[PDB]
C-alpha cells in the first residue's frame, strides 16, 4: 500500500503509469516462472563443432595414435586447424589410449569432456546402459566400411552387386535398426517437484 | 562467350576433374550430355539414355558428375569409391 | 482415488522453506523493532 | 517486501505447474499408449497363445511390443496366471 | 528414386509415410524440383520437401535464404566417377578419389562451393526479453 | 573362409555359446551381412577370427600386413566381412566393395542433466536488461 498518495494530476499520472508497469511486470514474472516450472528444457551447450572450438570450458580429445588424430593433423579447414592447435597445446593430455578410456572420461566428468569418435560407435553407446551420453552435431568427415577381397578373387563383382542390391531394397538399414536402436536398452512427464530451499 | 573450351566451365566437378587428371596425368576435354539426363535404360528398347550411354557406347572415356551409384549401372559401368556420400533429407520453411 | 491430504496446499513449497519463512519473519520483526526503538531521539 | 513478492509468486507458479501436469496425465487406454511408453513393463504367460500371437505378428504395434518383449525385466513373462495377477497387484502400477 | 525408395521400403516409419503418401493433398507429389522449392516457400510452413541433402544445403545457402534442412539423412547413397567396363582409368581414378578424400580436398571444395559462395550466413533463452514488454516502458 | 572381428555390435558370441558349436554361436551385424552375401552369391562360409591386431595395417620395417588385410593378402582367408575402413593403402593390395555403411567423425557428450539450481535463479524468468530497466525506471519515476 502507501502511507501517502499523490493529490495532483501530474503526480497521479506518474503513479498510475507506475502502477500499470508494476502490474504487468509482476504478472509476467509469475507467468514465465510457471512456464519454467511446468516444462523442463535441457539445452545442450553444443550443437556443432565451431561451438566446440570457440568454447574453452569444455575439453575435447581423440584417441592417441589413430586415424582421427591423423585427420585433424593434416587438416586444411580452419575449424579443425584450431582444434588441432588446441589439442597440441592442451594440458593435461586430452588424448586417450583406448576407446573405453575416452567413454569413461566423458562419463565420469560432468559436461567437461567431449570425445571425438566414429558415428557408429557413438550411436551404439548412446543406446547403452548407462544411457548417459548423446551424439551432437553432424559429421566432420566421410568414410565407409567395405567388404574386402584379395586381388584377383572371383568374388569382387558379386559382393559389390550384393551390397548394392541390399542397400537399394533396404536390408542394411533394417539390420542397423535391429542392432543399434532395436536390441537397444533405452528408447527415445515426471511429476512436478516442490520447490527446494 | 569470352572464354572457350574448359575455361568457360566453373564448379565443383570441374576442379575435381582437374585434380583427378593431375594425379593420373592425362589431358581432358569437357563436354555435356546432349540428352541432359542421367543414365537410364529404356525398358523395351534396352538402350541407355544419358551419360551412361555416352560411356558404354564408346562416346566418352570418363564421367565426372553427380552419378548416383546403383545396381543397374554398376553392372554395365565401372564406378569409383564415392567422392560424396549423400542421403534423403527434409527441407522446411526457415522459421522467421 | 488418491485422497488429497489436509495441508496439501503447502506442497508447492518444501517444509524447509516454510520453516525458514517463519524464522525470517521473527528476525525481520525483531530487527525492525530494534532499529525503530533504540535511539533516544 | 521483495522476499514476500518472490515467495508468493513462486508458490502460485509451482501450484499452477502441479495442477497443469496433473491435467496432462493421459492414462493407458490402448495398446499404442502402452507400446510407446516404457515406464511400465508388460508381459504375458511364458507358454501360451499370447506369446505365439505376438511372436508371429505382422502388425506394427505388436511387432514393437515383441521387440520390447523378451527384454531384461529381467522376466516380463510369467509361468502361472495367478502369478501374473499377484505380480500386477504387488507392483505399484509398474506392471501390466 | 525417392518415390521408389519409399514405395519399396520395409521400414516401419517410411511404411507409414508411404501409407500417408499418395493421399489427397490433392498432390503432395511434384514434377519439378524447382516446383517443390517454390511450393515450400509459398506454403507458410505447411509443406515439407524430401530431397537429396546436397541440394538442400545448396538451396539453404542461396538467396533469399528462407529455407532450411532439418534432421539426419533417411537413406544413405553416394556419388561416383564412372568409367566404361574394361578401361585403363579404373584403378588410378579410384586411388585418386581416395587420396583426395584423405587429403581433405573434397571437403574443402564442398565448403567452398556450398558455403564460401553462399548468399546467406555461416551459422536460446526462454527468459522474457525486453521486446516483450516494450510497450510498458514506452 | 570369411573373417570377422569381435568389435560389437558387428561380431559377438551368443549367450551360452558353449552350447553352440560353430557359425551359430556368433551374432551381430557382420554375421547377418555375411549370411545375406553368401545367399546372394551361393558359396558356403565358416566364420572365423584372426586377432593379431584386430584390423589391417603395415609395419614400415617388416613390410608385412597384419590382421584381416594381412591374411587376405596371404591367402589365409577368402574374404573379410567386418567394419573394415576403406583407405588408399589397403585398396592398393586388396579390393573393396561399395560401402555397406557410411559414417564419419562425430561428437559424444554427457547428456545435459537438470542443472543444480543456482543462487539468484529467481531472476531467470526475466532477462537482466529488464531488471536494470526496472531499477532505473524506479529511479526515474
Ligand atoms: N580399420 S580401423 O581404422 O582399425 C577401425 C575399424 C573399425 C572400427 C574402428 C577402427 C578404429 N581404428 O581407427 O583403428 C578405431 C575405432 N575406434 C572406436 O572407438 C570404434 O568404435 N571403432 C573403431
Ligand atoms: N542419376 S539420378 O539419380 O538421376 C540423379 C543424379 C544427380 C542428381 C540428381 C539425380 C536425381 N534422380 O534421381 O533423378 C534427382 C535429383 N533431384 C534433385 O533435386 C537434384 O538436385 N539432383 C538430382
Amino acid at each position: 500500500g502507501c502511507d501517502i498518495s499523490p493529490r495532483s494530476l501530474s503526480g497521479r499520472i506518474v503513479g498510475g503509469v507506475w502502477w500499470f508497469f508494476t502490474l504487468i511486470i509482476i504478472s509476467s514474472y509469475t507467468a514465465n516462472l510457471a512456464a519454467f516450472l511446468t516444462v523442463e528444457r535441457m539445452v545442450s551447450p553444443i550443437e556443432s563443432a565451431e561451438d566446440l572450438s570457440k568454447q574453452t570450458e569444455i575439453a575435447y580429445g581423440t584417441l592417441d595414435s589413430g586415424s582421427t588424430k591423423e585427420f585433424f593433423r593434416r587438416s586444411k579447414i580452419a575449424v579443425f586447424d584450431k582444434m588441432w592447435t588446441y589439442m597440441r597445446s592442451a594440458e593435461p593430455s586430452v588424448f586417450v589410449r583406448t576407446t573405453a578410456e575416452g567413454v569413461a572420461r566423458v562419463r565420469k566428468s560432468k559436461g567437461k569432456y567431449a570425445y571425438l569418435l566414429e558415428s557408429t560407435m557413438n550411436e551404439y553407446i548412446e543406446q547403452r546402459k548407462p544411457c548417459d551420453t548423446m551424439k551432437v552435431g553432424g559429421n566432420l568427415d566421410s568414410k565407409g566400411y567395405g567388404i574386402a577381397t584379395p586381388k584377383g578373387s572371383s568374388l569382387g563383382t558379386p559382393v559389390n552387386l550384393a551390397v548394392l542390391k541390399l542397400s537399394e531394397q533396404g536390408v542394411l538399414d533394417k539390420l542397423k535398426n535391429k542392432w543399434w536402436y532395436d536390441k537397444g536398452e533405452c528408447g527415445a512427464k515426471e511429476k512436478t517437484s516442490a520447490l527446494s530451499l | 562467350n569470352q572464354f572457350e573450351g574448359n575455361d568457360r566451365y566453373e564448379g565443383y566437378c570441374v576442379e575435381l576433374a582437374a585434380e583427378i587428371a593431375k594425379h593420373v596425368g592425362y589431358s581432358y576435354r569437357l563436354e555435356i550430355v546432349s540428352d541432359g539426363k542421367y543414365g537410364a535404360r529404356d525398358p523395351d528398347t534396352k538402350a541407355w539414355n544419358g551419360m551412361v550411354g555416352e560411356l558404354v557406347y564408346g562416346r566418352a572415356d570418363v564421367a565426372v558428375a553427380p552419378l548416383t551409384i546403383t545396381l543397374v549401372r554398376e553392372e554395365v559401368i565401372d564406378f569409383s569409391k564415392p567422392f560424396m556420400s549423400l542421403g534423403i533429407s527434409i527441407m522446411i520453411k526457415k522459421p522467421q | 482415488k488418491s485422497k488429497p491430504g489436509v495441508f496439501s496446499f503447502l506442497d508447492p513449497l518444501a517444509y524447509e522453506i516454510w520453516m525458514c519463512i517463519v524464522f525470517a519473519y521473527i528476525g525481520v520483526s525483531v530487527v525492525l523493532f530494534l532499529v525503530s526503538r533504540f535511539s533516544p531521539y | 517486501w521483495f522476499f514476500t513478492l518472490i515467495i508468493i509468486s513462486s508458490y502460485t507458479a509451482n501450484l499452477a505447474a502441479f495442477l497443469t501436469v496433473e491435467r496432462m496425465v493421459s492414462p493407458i487406454e490402448s495398446a499404442e499408449d502402452l507400446a510407446k511408453q516404457t515406464e511400465i513393463a508388460y508381459g504375458t504367460l511364458e507358454a501360451g497363445s499370447t506369446k505365439e500371437f505376438f511372436r508371429r505378428s505382422k502388425i506394427a504395434v505388436f511387432e514393437k511390443m515383441w521387440t520390447y518383449m523378451k527384454s531384461a525385466e529381467p522376466s516380463v513373462f510369467v509361468r502361472t496366471t495367478e502369478e501374473g495377477m499377484i505380480r500386477v497387484r504387488k507392483s505399484k502400477g509398474k506392471y501390466a | 528414386s525417392t518415390k521408389e525408395f519409399f514405395r519399396r521400403s520395409k521400414i516401419a516409419v517410411f511404411e507409414k509415410m508411404w501409407t500417408y503418401m499418395k493421399s489427397a493433398e490433392p498432390s503432395v507429389f511434384v514434377r519439378t524440383t524447382e516446383e517443390g522449392m517454390i511450393r515450400v516457400r509459398k506454403s507458410k510452413g505447411k509443406y515439407a520437401y524430401l530431397l537429396e541433402s546436397t541440394m538442400n544445403e545448396y538451396i539453404e545457402q542461396r538467396k533469399p535464404c528462407d529455407t532450411m534442412k532439418v534432421g539426419g539423412n533417411l537413406d544413405s547413397k553416394g556419388y561416383g566417377i564412372a568409367t566404361p567396363k574394361g578401361s585403363a582409368l579404373r584403378g588410378p581414378v579410384n586411388l585418386a578419389v581416395l587420396k583426395l578424400s584423405e587429403q581433405g580436398v573434397l571437403d574443402k571444395l564442398k565448403s567452398k562451393w556450398w558455403y564460401d559462395k553462399g548468399e546467406c550466413g555461416s551459422k536460446k533463452t526462454s527468459a522474457l526479453s525486453l521486446s516483450n514488454v516494450a510497450g510498458v516502458f514506452y | 573362409v570369411v573373417t570377422t572381428i569381435l568389435e560389437s555390435p558387428y561380431v559377438m558370441m551368443k549367450k551360452n555359446h558353449e552350447m553352440l558349436e560353430g557359425n551359430e554361436r556368433y551374432e551381430g551385424y557382420c554375421v547377418d551381412l555375411a549370411a545375406e552375401i553368401a545367399k546372394h552369391c551361393g558359396f558356403k562360409y565358416k566364420l572365423t577370427i584372426v586377432g593379431d591386431g584386430k584390423y589391417g595395417a603395415r609395419d614400415a620395417d617388416t613390410k608385412i600386413w597384419n590382421g584381416m588385410v594381412g591374411e587376405l593378402v596371404y591367402g589365409k582367408a577368402d574374404i573379410a566381412i567386418a567394419p573394415l575402413t576403406i583407405t588408399l593403402v589397403r585398396e592398393e593390395v586388396i579390393d573393396f566393395s561399395k560401402p555397406f555403411m557410411s559414417l564419419g567423425i562425430s561428437i559424444m557428450i554427457k547428456k545435459p542433466q537438470k542443472s543444480k539450481p543456482g543462487v539468484f535463479s529467481f531472476l531467470d524468468p526475466l532477462a537482466y536488461e529488464i531488471w536494470m530497466c526496472i531499477v532505473f525506471a524506479y529511479i526515474g519515476v
